[PDB]
């Protein structure tokens, strides 16, 4: 446990320091400097807002992982709610970016109206409202326990059936449905990019479409690569709960260490947008 | 960048047969359009799908062919005329990657003279 106690706060601090600066800079440059805010840039501004809102609560994670939780039940609930909101909003904003790309490339002439509407009004109803409504479990179950010698801030379900159900719902809504939408959109997009001689009817529009499309591909690939090993770990853990996989307690302890370390490392997704602006904005 | 090599020139007699070969070599991801030109009058252009578009003076005398596997375009010269004695340039539209823009290439130039 000493290695985890030394390792988790270090990663949390690194991610907090990088994410605060990156997301604050992105939000300033886009919103308050009124610079480039095209459709994909509007979506990425939403992404950075959610990322900053989550990152501003990482010191609580570090303090909980090091020593204890002396903050209170209200703060426990608040940090849980923020975590869930960011977790779902990020992946669904990515799905909306993918859908916008499909509309822009496949239907390159009549998409202006259902490319303005989908980015101006449908985005809120399709991203933020379900994200907020999915935090009801974080309003009901998030509580501070009274474990021996230290307090614990975590969600407390009546039993393990809710744990399995919410793990599966998290897996679905955060990996599969947005993943399926992105697979469909980008499969069609790539089938069109390597077969259509010239998108739209001019060279400049073609190259603009390619240049706008590529960073979204890199961002989606980085996001899914960052989040995948955590999903593998929680899938094995769920199968352990489902009693399909039976091994010794050493196996469960190793899986739990794997999951904790991999979640701490998967929190690196909050730094993808600023890093991508840095690399591609040369 | 890609490289295009032209061959098929020399001394030929009027009304005889020839076969110009234009091979594309280099960093190629996909070839879209390949044609023969002559300012640059289109005498024969074949797309990747085979949609040939012969010129006004090339009707009945010039037949084009394409081998996408070999990345080459073949033009057949038949019923040569004194007006056909000119330098022929091979054109190809390519692309080096999925995210890259459309690019245009040109060949060195092949000179064909009809004996009389
Ligand atoms: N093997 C086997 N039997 N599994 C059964 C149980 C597995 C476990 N269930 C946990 C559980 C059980 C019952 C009720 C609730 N929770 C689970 O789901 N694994 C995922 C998991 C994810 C992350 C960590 C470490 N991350 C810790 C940081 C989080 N602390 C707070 C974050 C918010 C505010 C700040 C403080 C550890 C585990
Ligand atoms: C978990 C499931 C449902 C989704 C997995 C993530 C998807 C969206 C990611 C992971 C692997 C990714 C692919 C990896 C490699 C390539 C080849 C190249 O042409 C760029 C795009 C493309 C085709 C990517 C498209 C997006 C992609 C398919
Ligand atoms: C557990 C967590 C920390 C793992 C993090 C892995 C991430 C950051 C790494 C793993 C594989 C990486 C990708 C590997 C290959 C390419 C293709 C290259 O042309 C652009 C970068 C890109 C798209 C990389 C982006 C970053 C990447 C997705």
């Amino acid at each position: 446990a000493n290695f985890n106690k030394i390792f988790l706060p270090t990663i949390y601090s690194i991610i907090f320091l990088t994410g605060i600066v990156g997301n604050g800079l992105v939000i300033l440059v886009m919103g308050y400097q009124k610079k480039l805010r095209s459709m994909t840039d509007k979506y990425r501004l939403h992404l950075s807002v959610a990322d900053l809102l989550f990152v501003i609560t990482l010191p609580f994670w570090a303090v909980d992982a090091v020593a204890n939780w002396y903050f209170g039940n209200f703060l426990c609930k608040a940090v849980h709610v923020i975590y869930t909101v960011n977790l779902y909003s990020s992946v669904w904003i990515l799905a909306f970016i993918s859908l916008d790309r499909y509309l822009a490339i496949v239907h390159a002439t009549n998409s202006q109206r259902p490319r303005k509407l989908l980015a101006e009004k449908v985005v809120y109803v399709g991203v933020w409202i379900p994200a907020l409504l999915l935090t009801i479990p974080d309003f009901i179950f998030a509580n501070v326990s009274e474990a021996d010698d230290r307090y614990i801030c975590d969600r407390f379900y009546p039993n393990d059936l809710w744990v399995v159900v919410f793990q599966f719902q998290h897996i679905m809504v955060g990996l599969i449905l947005p993943g399926i939408v992105i697979l469909s959109c980008y499969c069609i997009i790539i089938s069109r990019l390597k077969s259509v001689r010239l998108l739209s009817g001019s060279r400049e529009k073609d190259r603009n479409l390619r240049r706008i499309t590529r960073p979204t591909v890199i961002l989606i690939l980085a996001f899914f690569a960052c989040w995948l090993p955590y999903y593998i770990g929680i899938s094995i853990d769920s199968f352990i709960l489902l009693e399909i996989i039976k091994q010794g307690c050493e196996f469960e302890n190793t899986v739990h260490k794997w999951i904790s370390i991999t979640e701490a490392l998967a929190f690196f997704h909050c730094c993808l947008n600023p890093i991508l602006y840095a690399f591609l904005g040369a | 960048q890609v490289q295009l090599q032209e061959s098929g020139g020399g001394l030929v007699q009027a009304g005889e047969s020839l076969r110009l070969s234009c091979a594309a070599s280099g960093t190629i991801f996909r070839l879209y359009d390949m044609g023969w030109y002559r300012q640059r009058e289109l005498v024969a252009s074949i797309t990747s799908g085979g949609s040939t578009k012969y010129g006004d003076s090339v009707k009945g005398r010039f037949t084009i062919s394409r081998d996408n596997a070999k990345n080459t375009v073949y033009l057949q010269m038949s019923s040569l005329k004194p007006e056909d004695t000119a330098v022929y340039y091979c054109n190809a539209e390519y692309r080096t990657g999925i995210w890259e823009e459309l690019l245009d290439g040109w060949g060195q130039g092949t000179q064909v003279t009809v004996s009389s």
